[PDB]
């Protein structure tokens, strides 16, 4: 890859805002990815660093960047209940109906971990409620199996 | 007692002979080692779970064992690691003085009861309970030069042919193999398996049935048919012995009639048990033996015994096999004993030259030359009774006591010579008077010196053990010396010394000795006149004294304090650290670079490089490795530029520009398990079931705060690993049940193929060895290969993994740490330049109280001990001081006079600190013990001046100044004679730059420097102390 | 008599008997202990705010306090006055029989779906040449 | 209910227990409290 | 159980004996493997050696070998205890 | 049996030196010990 690309990956993961800032000034590749295909946005979306997510998207970071298994930053943000990042990403053109290699959408993951607030945001931006994975299971199917009544109520 | 043995010199000879024989016996029969057991007892529980992750190992093994570690006596703390290499390592540290055998059986017995709670696979591999020892006598590397054998082939040879013979060798306590013997490796093929509708399950089932021991019975066994003629054992099926036999294992018979064998679906070869460690020696494939010395064994004997075993093994070695010695402590030990022993003989020779210079008769030069060795031999006899070994610590503890030993001999003889010259008494009559003057003082010194040193043995922990070696050794020699001084030397002095005419001071002689006698006598007059002028203006010297005391307190604080000086041991290590997720090949390419460097740019110094890929002290993995560099002889590396210190620095520099790798070189410490000084060991504890992530955030929060105090803390870092990307695969239960695929088959198929699975054992050429089934490399490398694996459903159709699974990337721990049963994260760090370890630790403690709720902390290792050994130093210093005062009070029969002696302490310590500071040395144990011996001799000198002076005043009714001047005049010669001899005795130690010069420098420098100030100052300052004190208290 | 050696000698013999016992009795954990018959002390634990029940407190003491006291030198035996929590599956025979299931089907399913699996690694040793990926495979884990 | 190991010191063991409990208290949930309804060691200290 | 002397020597006796090294005050080690499949490994120590500590050292070093043994041998059980060759007495019992 | 006979020479040798030095110390002589230790063969031949 590059020298600064590795620094950005390591810095974006740790949530070191002032090191990410210097790196964005120096022109560290935002499209830099490790072996599993995770860009600094993935790492920021995963570990829940809101300030950095915003900074990366400003610096021409790919919002719909997918890994070697087809997962996006929104997949990660939605799965680990990072409501602010989810909203920021959806605002900056994150594909709400992005399927991974398993056909799992950010709604499926949000539903499985039962993040009620996040499920409503995705639904606000037009998440397909009838989107099936490789096993024909919807976000509704997950809620009923998980036994989350409140979430089952939101998906009618 | 002196009077008794003057009349009975033959008795004195018998006691001398008995001591000499007892000691001579002890010296040959005593065990030789480098260092004794310093570290407290630690029992380590080790287990392997093949292909298990950090969390699986922890949750199935580490926790289940820790919960069962109850009812074990004298446990201080318990710590464990659970890593993604499938290994767990639970260490239990015990109280110093605990029986390590009892501590091990208690831990091991509670594990046996926990065994049924562990997984089948963990019970099958086995959980090892061993005693912790990080001290190898030597490493024997085994290489192959004609590129015919691999490291697995070499390792099997060593296991089968050499290892057991080396284990059986005299003095060998333990032999650890670098690698594993052969294992029957079945490398499975998903394509071939799926084609014949078979799974890893079917392969395991067939191996277990067709590679087994089957019990039959007996022909004509009891109870028989009465009239039976023959009884014979029936031999049924027995274990397979070859790859050929394993390949013929029948998995399936087809309809057409063709047979599906194990060789049809898998590759079969004698490989290694695991492929994590790739060991190479100078680029070539290597293995070898880590040999440890047995309890109470001779290290030089064992080393010689092992070499003679290997010497007669060479004939049967295959083509290209060679034995190499990357590491051997024996040459370094043999050097230390010799240089220590050499110093004691030179020291005695030097007294001969000095004794003859002043006394100028060969009969007086023999009294010390006889008496000192008797004490040195005699000391070894006492060490033997304490269960001690001849080691660097005791050998140097003995060298440091030379000044005290040599003095006991000189003081006794000189005084007899003086009496005969001044009073003209015959030898026997002169000795009675001479001994009558000092016999009470000598006993008084023994009690005072005992009170200085005996308390030093009562320090606890690791460092308390190193102090106890010097304590007993020095005390034991000093006790024998005083006994010999009262018993033997009086008898020799009364029988051997020739009579002297009254007022014959050798001024009547001619030549060199005539000049010398006339010269020294004028200088004694110049000296006494000089003390006379000082005693008129005493108040001035009291101000000059406080300048020394303030000069002492300054250098004392300024001087950095280490434990033991580093040594050019002919070896050092280069630690290689690639980023997280880096592969074996990538690490190998850097180690190849590191080896090239040492064999290219340092081809003059370096003999060999032992590159070990996949091993790291901070945690194993494919992205870590250590290159252990073995140099040539010290003789072929001349000057400071070709030393381990100089090479280490050059190497670290050159590897600073290695791309995507943290590579640095460093020397080994004198003691392995002592760490560094000003270093601390912090444990962050999860006390409220937060989890791994919340504890990471807490650690990160503590680390960030520590980084804002660079003036107190430096190098505050975690000891463990960071979270790495891991491949999460979710098995769909519903789809599996729908397709008729069982979870047991899915789980076995994945674990067996990707992780490997230990099935059972087989006998390879009369040695029981293990059988592993694993996927061939190319089918378990990437996520795409998961869907290439098929499982057979109940209805018979073959289902790929893709059909009933779903994968995603997440972050997880490759190394989960636990402290005292709870989750933990070890933080290493140290005190900033000029800060004490206690300051840093109180700050870390303070920062830690501001962490999130449910996050505790604790001190472990050295920091645990420091806290405990720090509470003791006050008591021992205090007790030691009180008893000296009390012993001097009984001798002088005065509460006040003792102060005059006790006030000499700073005069010896000031020179010590000057020499150490100006040579660029540290406040290490050798320096510290050297202070105690310097103080002892200067205090001993002071005692006899006060005694001589006091008895003049008490018995001859002489005046204060009159008695003082006469006293110092009488003690000038013997004091100068000891110093002259002793300073010359330790002069070679200060300038020695050879092997083991680090220790010699620490002994010689702080003694010479201290001896120079203690001699020059004390002759002028003791009369001042005595006069000022006597004037204060009438 | 040296209690250390008495415990060692007794347990040595028990270890021959251990395999002959039922699997169930081995899995509950057999314990050899060298203690007094009488209690040294009783460390009672209550909740002053009455926020935690008898069962909640008991579990806290067992899961957080009991093991460290048990590992303390001189403590021959520690008796919990209560019980540590377990995952309690309370079976309904009426509902079991309705779906044609038994406790054997329940036990078997808990074992298959409450399992911690050793699943190996991607790019694990011995690897192919030009391997850049090294990651742990995480299959099923213990239910929480 | 704590029982004393064979031949162990009751006072020294009781001291070590109260030391281990002292390190746990800081991380208790809200309401949890240690009470000493039975102890044989306090009598030995007073009697001596 | 059911294994011949040679099969038992290769799998038990040698495996154990290899781990019977670096034991304090060991004079010699005699052992035998019979047709029934029994393994006796007698370690005789120096005179004055604490037999209780000697037993503990043998037990600790054996339990390293225990997992390397066959699992059928582990299930049958392996004992470590102090021993003597000759009988003090034979207490005979008869029916009149 | 082997052990017992190997160490017998060293036992006699040290025993004689101990008895010798003990006499020298007690009687403050070399000649009295030497005089007394010369009788040892007169005794030993009778036992043989
Ligand atoms: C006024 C005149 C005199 C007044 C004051 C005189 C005071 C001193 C003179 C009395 C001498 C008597 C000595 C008695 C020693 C008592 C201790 C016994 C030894 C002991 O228990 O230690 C074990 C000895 O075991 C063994 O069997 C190992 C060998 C060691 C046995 C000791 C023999 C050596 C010499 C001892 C006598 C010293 C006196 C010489 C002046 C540990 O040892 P281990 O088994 O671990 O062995 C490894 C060696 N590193
Ligand atoms: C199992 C291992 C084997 C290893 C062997 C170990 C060796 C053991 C060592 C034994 C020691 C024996 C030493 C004896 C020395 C004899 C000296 C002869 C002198 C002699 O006969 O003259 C006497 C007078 O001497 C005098 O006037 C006094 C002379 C005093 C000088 C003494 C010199 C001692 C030298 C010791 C060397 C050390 C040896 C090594 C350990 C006789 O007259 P008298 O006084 O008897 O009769 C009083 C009348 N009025
Ligand atoms: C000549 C010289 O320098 O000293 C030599 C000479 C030496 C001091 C020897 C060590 C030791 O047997 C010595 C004793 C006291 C041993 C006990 C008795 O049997 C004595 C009769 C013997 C006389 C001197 C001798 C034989 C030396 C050594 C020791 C070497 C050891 C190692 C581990 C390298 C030495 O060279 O350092
Ligand atoms: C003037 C009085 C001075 C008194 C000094 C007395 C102290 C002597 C120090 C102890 C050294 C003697 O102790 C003995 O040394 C010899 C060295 O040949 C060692 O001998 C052993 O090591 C050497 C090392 O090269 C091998 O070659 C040899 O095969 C082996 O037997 C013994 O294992 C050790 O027990
Ligand atoms: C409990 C253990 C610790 C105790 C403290 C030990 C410190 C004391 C050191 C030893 C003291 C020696 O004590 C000293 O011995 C010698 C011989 O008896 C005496 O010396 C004197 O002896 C007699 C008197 O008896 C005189 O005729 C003679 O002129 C003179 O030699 C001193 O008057 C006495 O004070
Ligand atoms: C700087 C490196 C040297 C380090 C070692 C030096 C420490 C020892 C120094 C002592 C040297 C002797 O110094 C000694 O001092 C006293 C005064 O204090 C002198 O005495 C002189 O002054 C005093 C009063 O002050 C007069 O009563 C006397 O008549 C006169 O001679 C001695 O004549 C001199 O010899
Ligand atoms: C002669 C009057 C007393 C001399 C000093 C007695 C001190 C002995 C205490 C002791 O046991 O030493 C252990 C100690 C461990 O750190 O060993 C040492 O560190 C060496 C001695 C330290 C020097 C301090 C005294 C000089 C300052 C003015
Ligand atoms: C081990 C040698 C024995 C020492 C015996 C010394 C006796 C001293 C006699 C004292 N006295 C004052 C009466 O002479
Ligand atoms: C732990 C072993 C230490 C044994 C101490 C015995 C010391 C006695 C020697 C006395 C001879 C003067
Ligand atoms: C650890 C306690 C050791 C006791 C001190 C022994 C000093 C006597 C030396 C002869
Ligand atoms: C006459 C007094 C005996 C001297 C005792 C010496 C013993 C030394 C103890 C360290
Ligand atoms: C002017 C200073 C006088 C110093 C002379 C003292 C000589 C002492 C020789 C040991
Ligand atoms: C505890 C140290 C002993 C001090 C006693 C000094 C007494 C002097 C008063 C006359
Ligand atoms: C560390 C144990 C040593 C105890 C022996 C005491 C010697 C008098
Ligand atoms: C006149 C003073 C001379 C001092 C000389 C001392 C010799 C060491
Ligand atoms: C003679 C000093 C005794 C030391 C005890 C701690
Ligand atoms: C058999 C020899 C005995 C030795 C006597 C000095």
């Amino acid at each position: 890859g590059s020298d600064l690309g590795k620094k950005l990956l390591e810095a974006a993961r740790a949530g070191r805002d002032d090191e990410v800032r210097i790196l964005m000034a120096n022109g560290a590749d935002v499209n830099a990815a490790d072996v599993v295909g995770w860009t600094p946005l993935h790492l920021a979306a995963y570990w829940g660093h809101l300030e950095i997510v915003e900074v990366l998207l400003k610096n021409g970071a790919d919002v719909n960047a997918y890994d070697t298994l087809g997962s996006t930053p929104l997949h990660l943000a939605a799965h680990f209940g990072h409501l602010e990042i989810v909203e920021v990403l959806l605002k900056n053109g994150a594909d709400v109906n992005a399927k991974d290699d398993n056909g799992i959408t950010p709604l499926h993951l949000a539903a499985n971990r039962g993040h009620l607030e996040i499920v409503e945001v995705l639904l606000k931006y037009g998440a397909d409620v009838n989107a099936q994975d490789k096993f024909g299971k919807t976000a509704f199917d997950i809620s009923i199996n998980n036994g989350n009544e409140d979430l089952a109520e939101i998906l009618q | 007692m002196p009077n008794f043995f003057i009349d009975r010199p033959i008795f004195a000879w018998v006691i001398a002979i008995i001591i000499m024989l007892a000691g001579g016996l002890a010296i040959l029969k005593l065990p030789v080692a480098q260092y004794p057991t310093i570290a407290p007892p630690a029992v380590t529980i080790s287990a392997s779970y093949p292909g298990a992750d950090a969390k699986t190992v922890q949750d199935t093994v580490t926790q289940v064992i820790e919960q069962n570690m109850n009812g074990i006596d004298n446990l201080m703390y318990m710590s464990s690691n659970s890593d993604s290499t499938g290994t767990v390592q639970i260490t239990l540290t015990f109280e110093s003085g605990t029986d390590a055998d009892i501590a091990q059986v208690q831990v091991q017995n509670k594990l046996q009861l926990a065994m049924p709670l562990l997984p089948q696979e963990v019970q099958q591999q086995g959980v090892s309970v061993e005693k912790s020892s990080s001290s190898f006598l030597m490493v024997v590397g085994v290489i192959n030069t004609d590129g015919t054998m691999t490291q697995e082939d070499i390792s099997d040879y060593v296991a089968a042919n050499m290892k057991d013979a080396i284990s059986r060798t005299s003095g060998v306590g333990d032999v650890q193999l670098f690698g594993s013997q052969y294992a029957m490796r079945i490398w499975m093929n998903p394509n071939e398996l799926n084609k014949f509708q078979l799974t890893p399950v079917d392969v395991i089932t067939a191996i277990k049935a067709q590679n087994a021991q089957v019990a039959a019975g007996q022909l004509g066994g009891t109870p028989p048919v009465k009239g039976q003629q023959l009884n014979a054992s029936i031999i049924a099926q027995t274990r397979l012995t070859s790859t050929e036999e394993f390949g013929k294992i029948l998995l399936k018979v087809n309809q057409d009639g063709s047979r599906v064998l194990l060789r049809d679906v898998a590759k079969i070869e004698l490989g290694g048990e695991n492929y994590d460690i790739i060991a190479e020696f100078n680029g070539q494939p290597a293995s070898g033996l880590g040999i440890k010395l047995a309890t109470g064994a001779n290290a030089l004997d064992t080393a010689a015994a092992i070499r003679a075993e290997l010497a007669k093994m060479e004939p049967f070695f295959p083509s290209g096999l060679k034995i190499v010695y990357p590491y051997d402590t024996t040459p370094f030990v043999k050097i230390s004993i010799h240089e220590a022993v050499k110093t004691l003989v030179e020291a005695i020779i030097l007294v001969f030259l000095v004794m003859y210079l002043f006394l100028q008769n060969f009969r007086a030069t023999l009294i010390p030359t006889i008496a000192v060795p008797v004490v040195l031999l005699g000391t070894f006899a006492v060490l033997a009774a304490f269960g001690f070994s001849i080691n660097t610590l005791t050998m140097f503890g003995m060298v440091l006591a030379i000044g005290l030993l040599v003095d006991d001999a000189i003081v006794v003889v000189e005084n007899v010579e003086r009496v005969m010259a001044e009073e003209g008494l015959p030898p026997k009559e002169a000795t009675r008077k001479s001994m009558g003057q000092i016999q009470g003082a000598l006993v008084g010194i023994a009690m005072v010196l005992s009170a200085v040193f005996v308390p030093m043995a009562f320090f606890g922990g690791s460092t308390g053990a190193i102090y106890r070696q010097f304590s007993i050794t020095i005390v034991s020699a000093m006790a024998l010396s005083v006994l010999v001084a009262l018993i033997l030397t009086p008898a020799l002095c009364a029988t051997m010394l020739k009579p002297i005419a009254k007022g014959d001071h050798g001024e009547g002689k001619k030549g060199f000795f005539g000049w010398f006698n006339r010269m020294f006598e004028k200088s004694t007059h110049h000296y006494t006149d000089s003390v006379g002028g000082i005693l008129r203006s005493t108040g001035r010297y009291l101000v000059l004294y406080l300048i020394i005391v303030v000069g002492m307190a300054y250098l004392f604080v300024r001087l950095p304090s280490s434990f033991l000086p580093d040594e050019d041991q002919g070896v050092f290590m280069t630690m290689v650290q690639l980023p997280a997720g880096a592969t074996q090949e990538r690490t190998q390419k850097v180690l190849n670079e590191v080896t090239h460097y040492y064999l290219t740019k340092e081809k003059n110094n370096v003999e060999s490089v032992f590159a070990v890929n996949g091993f790291g002290f901070a945690g194993r993995g494919q992205n870590t490795g250590i290159a252990f560099v073995s140099l040539k002889d010290w003789a072929d590396r001349p000057g400071e530029e070709n030393k381990v210190e100089a090479i280490t620095m050059r190497a670290t520099r050159a590897f600073s520009q290695i791309k995507d790798a943290m590579v640095f070189a460093f020397n080994l410490p004198a003691i392995v398990e002592l760490g560094t000084a000003t270093g601390f060991d912090f444990e962050l504890i999860d006390q409220a079931g937060l989890g791994h992530e919340k504890l990471t955030q807490a650690r990160n929060q503590l680390l960030a705060e520590a980084a804002k105090h660079p003036d107190m803390l430096t190098s505050v870092r975690p000891n463990g690993l960071e979270d790495t990307p891991q491949f999460k695969i979710d098995i769909d239960q519903e789809k599996a049940q729908a397709l008729g695929v069982s979870i047991n088959d899915i789980n076995t198929t994945l674990g067996a193929a990707w992780g490997g699975s230990y099935v059972n054992d087989f006998i390879d050429r009369g040695r029981v060895k293990k059988v592993y089934v694993m996927s061939e490399a190319k089918y378990r490398m990437l996520p795409d290969d998961i869907g290439d694996w098929y499982v057979r459903a109940a209805d018979g159709q073959m289902v790929p993994f893709s059909a009933f699974s779903s994968s995603r990337w997440e972050y997880g721990s490759p190394r989960l740490e636990r402290y005292n049963g709870l989750p933990s994260m070890e933080i290493l760090g140290q005190a900033a330049p000029g800060k004490s370890t206690g300051e840093a630790m109180e700050l870390m403690e303070q920062l830690a109280s501001k962490l999130p709720t449910g996050v505790g902390y604790d001190w472990t290792g050295m920091s645990y001990q420091e806290r405990l050994s720090g509470n003791q130093a006050p008591s021992l210093y205090a007790i030691s001081l009180i008893v000296v005062f009390l012993c001097l009070a009984a001798l002088y029969e005065s509460w006040s006079i003792p102060f005059s002696v006790m006030l000499v302490v700073p005069l010896g310590v000031i020179g010590a600190l000057l020499a150490a500071t100006f040579r660029g040395l540290t406040n290490d144990v050798y320096f510290q013990v050297g202070l105690l011996t310097t103080i002892g001799l200067s205090a001993k000198n002071a005692i006899l001046i006060v005694e001589f002076a006091k008895d003049l005043m008490d018995k001859e009714g002489k005046g204060l100044i009159e008695a003082t001047l006469d006293a110092v005049r009488m003690r000038l010669r013997p004091i100068l004679m000891t110093s002259l001899a002793f300073i010359l005795g330790v002069m070679p130690l200060v300038i020695s730059t050879g092997a083991g010069s680090g220790a010699q420098n620490a002994v010689g420098t702080g003694v010479m420097g201290g001896m120079v100030t203690a001699t020059v100052l004390a002759i002028f300052f003791v009369p001042v102390f005595f006069v000022v004190v006597r004037r204060r208290f009438s």
